[PDB]
RNA sequence: AUUAGCUAGUUGGUAAGGUAACGGCUUACCAAGGCAACGAUGCAUAGCCGACCUGAGAGGGUGAUCGGCCACACUGGAACU
RNA sequence: ACUUGAGUGCAGAAGAGGAAAGUGGAAUUCCAUGUGUAGCGGUGAAAUGCGCAGAGAUAUGGAGGAACACCAGUGGCGAAGGCGACUUUCUGGUCUGUAACUGACGCUGAUGUGCGAAAGCGUGGGGAUCAAACAGGAUUAGAUACCCUGGUAGUCCACGCCGUAAACGAUGAGUGCUAAGUGUUAGGGGGUUUCCGCCCCUUAGUGCUGCAGCUAACGCAUUAAGCACUCCGCCUGGGGAGUA
RNA sequence: GCCGUCGAAGGUGGGACAAAUGAUUGGGGUGAAGUCGUAACAAGGUAGCCGUAUCGGAAGGUGCGGCUGGAUCACC
RNA sequence: UCUACCCUUGGUCAGGUUGAAGUUCAGGUAACACUGAAUGGAGGACCGAACCGACUUACGUUGAAAAGUGAGCGGAUGAAC
RNA sequence: GUUAAGGAACUCGGCAAAAUGACCCCGUAACUUCGGGAGAAGGGGUGCUCUUUAGGGUUAACGCCCAGAAGAGCCGCAGUGAAUAGGCCCAAGCGACUGUUUAUCAAAAACACAGGUCUCUGCUAAACCGUAAGGUGAUGUAUAGGGGCUGACGCCUGCCCA
RNA sequence: GGUCCUAAGGUAGCGAAAUUCCUUGUCGGGUAAGUUCCGACCCGCACGAAAGGCGUAACGAUUUGGGCACUGUCUCAACGAG
RNA sequence: CCUGAUAUUGAAAUUCGGCACAGCUAGCUGUGUUGGCUUUCUAACCCGCACCACUUAUCGUGGUGGGAGACAGUGUCAGGCGGGCAGUUU
């Protein structure tokens, strides 16, 4: 899990636009910032399976937000690619 | 854990080696090691006592310590080598006196240990501490057996033994082959599992790799004429015609007890053998 | 679809030859493509349309005399005016 | 350009939702001694068996392994299979109220892919109870049957597989819609908030009774089997046969 | 008239698909029930049924899980 | 001092052939991550001399030799000599 | 050493001989432990001289060695023209494999084997040699040592304790 | 189903076999012709589950039957060389 | 090999039986003598148990410990298994 007082700090780097809590920018970034620590208890944990069904529905959450965003900006869809890494 | 093969010739069919990850510093201490001339079953007359030795490959003795004196020092450990002459791993320990020496290692060992008897004595994998200063369930590894003598039980790979309680003068232990038995209240005993605990699901594969490491082949008894065998031959293969199977020297061996009535032993063991 | 892969001069440029003409139309060096779950490839059954039959109609089953087009000539190739 | 759908932010609760590690109590079995002693069992009736070489009864003793009484109920939760002793670190989703936020970002899913009750199998541990197979006594004209003291694979853990069931609400998902009464659980609205007093409401799960309607009939009936819309899966006499 | 490129049929060889047939052999439906038992439907006299093992001449019986499509008094 | 196992110290095997683990790059992955191309040089692995054996056969049998020669034949980086 | 026509009719039996043999290419089934089968099988080409062009390294470069393509042409009965170098296929039986055995009438289907079990051993271990001292087991200690039977892998191993 | 007896009184799987006397068992395939060989039947003189039972790719100077190829082994021998 | 009887081999005990009839009501009590079972202590004996000396020898003997202890090892006698091995008959 991320806490409170540390999730609003996922935002602010990420803020192409103006005072956004949530954004085709913004909230993509707090879930690579869950998929990077929910896949690190998975390589540590394996017998569960419930936390695996709540990997593989974050994942296809993102893969519709983006593939909105590929239909909007040609610039600002690949530079959101190009920040993190994730594809 | 174990290493597969793939099976490129009928040697190499199942043959299934042990993966060597946790062996760092792969040479030797050049101080250490005394020769090792080896004897089939050659006692001081030359002839031959115990059968099936003999032959393989060279190797050099690497002097263990099995005291555990130096007493409230601590010692770091180095690095985990391989020793051929037995079945666990060893240690390359530093004690702050620069006197190296060799420790049997448990199961997880990097970081840094101690010996002494009963400062505080730090209860924890790879201390040695008698055993009047250990609690009870403690899983220990080898104990001596006399005060002062070495260390003498339950040196194996993957072996361990356990404390159950404390009587009148001795200790009581539980060993790997199920048998309680008293120890005197000052014998040491490393605390913990000796490692290298995936060591008999080798499947050596070839008869050839069982006999570099100093096998000879063991023909059975019912193969032989009667000179030398009581399973003597018969025209064709024979069932064995005895009342009870016996050893090459008239013994019968599938079933008979062997051990006489011993001194320090029948006052000692409690429970017998689960086998 | 109880058949999923398929062709290799196959897909393309280039060359000169080749027929009424375009042409991988047949050959030569390079080039890495054709087609395909929107049915590519392979099996068994079949001449096909205008019309005939039945039906409230929508549809189902048929292909004969009668007209248009097509292929074949005991069997398998190849020509000459 | 728009903000009802769908998503995040902030304010808050209820959980047997998982996964590793410890820890605790009560009963079952077996070993040590006494006091003690001819019966303990089992049953329609009986035994086979354990016992007189000291069994059960009876006390302290210590060895193990497994489930988790009372709370526990219609309650809760997860998409299902399922999940009930406690504490700790790590870990998903749902819900209540809404000031905020870019601004249709949706629903369905042929192949694909991932979890699957128990039984069964593979390689290792550990094995108290219950116990297929198995031997025994009688009940039976005959008896693995049903009944009785015994009993191994299995039951529990770790790892890799097999994927089926009356895997059921025998009712696929998604949206809006249409008479009403009576419970229950976690939250919010009107009170001096009377504390498990009370009524007054609004929203989401959960059960019961009951119009119009539909249905062969039974019976559903706001958690539809009613009126409609979208997309997916399947059926076309009974055997032969979920066989070749 | 001879030489060469292309070229039906023929001969050689290993395959690929259907069809005809074959000593025996395993289930299946059909009858007419003679032979051996009663496993269901009443609580069918051991409540049934679905998965999954193991045994028996014959239906079938037992084990561990789920279902009511389980009488009595519906198992308070 | 022959032969049988055995301990300590040495020596020897022309050549040619297939291509195991891995590692790296690229393709997809962020789900449960597995296909290709290179590189690496594994084995009581395959063909073949030295070298070690002794399967078939002919000759030899008051032999050239009290156990052999002619033509072929098996192992040949190992449980080898 | 060669042989007309025939080609196992010879014979206990294809015993001895004869054919196949190198490199470079096209192509290759059943079956399986997915490595194998496989050199599977069945097929084609090779000689000398002359003209053009694309290929490494050495070197300032003429020079030198290593090579592969098409095309054109010549000659013989025959172009790895001499010697050296696998015959192959279908179906069964026993043993899994490589190995080892009767120096000198038997090389195997026998012995070993990797794996499965069963039993014995708490350390001055059991076991064996030695009248004893001493040694081997081992400068090893139940995942380790001595013995009995079976003989990879797969599916399994049924009743009887008088 | 009756009944004698034994401590219970041959289960799965294979079966004229390296195991079968009589026997050249019997029906099918193979050849112009097959006491050997291969597939089946089962009445096992006397297979049978670690003196293991049944299968099996690969490997064999193993043992048994059938094809193509090649040939003085053969019908039938003749000539030449040391 | 296994198991007794004694020798080396000593003290402290605590109960239990055979005699003895000691009390004089089948079983009580308690003395004079016999044979055991156990339980503990250390002085022999034993240690392929720790440093220390002979000595800059993991053999040996000598020395304070720590263990085990009248059992074990050993001598004589006696019984039982004993084709592991021998002499011979059939
Ligand atoms: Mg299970
Ligand atoms: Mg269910
Ligand atoms: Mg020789
Ligand atoms: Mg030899
Ligand atoms: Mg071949
Ligand atoms: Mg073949
Ligand atoms: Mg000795
Ligand atoms: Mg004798």
């Amino acid at each position: 899990a991320i806490s409170q007082e540390r999730k609003n700090e996922i935002i602010k780097e990420y803020r192409v636009h103006e005072t956004d809590t949530g954004s085709p920018e913004v909230q993509i970034a707090v879930l690579t910032a869950e998929i990077n620590a929910v896949n690190e208890h998975l390589r540590t944990h394996k017998k569960d399976h419930h936390s695996r069904r709540g990997l593989l529905k974050m994942v296809g959450r993102r893969r519709h937000l983006l593939n909105y965003l590929r239909s909007k900006d040609i610039q600002r869809y690949r530079e959101l690619i190009k920040s993190l890494g994730i594809r | 854990a174990i290493k597969k093969y793939k099976p490129i010739t009928n040697g190499r069919r199942n043959m299934t080696s042990l993966d060597f990850a946790e062996i760092t510093k792969t040479t030797p201490e050049k101080s250490l090691l005394k020769p090792l001339p080896k004897k089939a079953g050659r006692n001081n007359q030359g002839k031959l006592t115990v059968r099936h030795h003999g032959g393989g490959h060279k190797r050099q003795y690497r002097v263990i310590d099995f005291k555990r004196n130096k007493d409230g020092i601590n010692a770091k450990v180095d690095s985990i080598q391989y020793d051929p002459n037995r079945s666990a791993n060893i240690a390359l320990v530093v004690y702050a006196d620069g006197e190296k020496r060799y420790i049997i290692a448990p199961k997880g060992l990097e970081v840094g240990q101690i010996v002494e008897s009963g400062a505080e004595a730090d209860i924890k994998v790879g201390n040695a501490l008698p055993l009047q200063n250990i609690p009870v369930g403690t899983v220990v590894h080898n104990i001596e057996l006399k005060p002062g003598k070495g260390g003498q039980i339950a040196r194996s790979a993957g072996a361990s033994a356990q404390v159950l309680g404390k009587e009148g003068k001795y200790v009581l232990i539980r060993l790997r082959s199920g048998e309680v038995r008293m120890i005197l209240s000052t014998c040491r005993a490393t605390i913990g599992q000796v490692g290298n605990l995936q060591h008999e699901l080798v499947n050596v594969g070839k008869a050839g790799r069982s006999r570099w490491k100093g096998i000879r082949p063991t023909v059975r008894g019912s193969v032989m004429n009667p000179n030398d065998h009581p399973h003597g031959g018969g025209e064709g293969r024979a069932p064995i015609g005895r009342p009870s199977p016996m050893s090459p020297w008239g013994k019968p061996t599938l079933g008979k007890k062997t051990r006489r009535g011993k001194k320090s032993s029948d006052k000692l063991i409690v429970r017998g053998r689960k086998k």
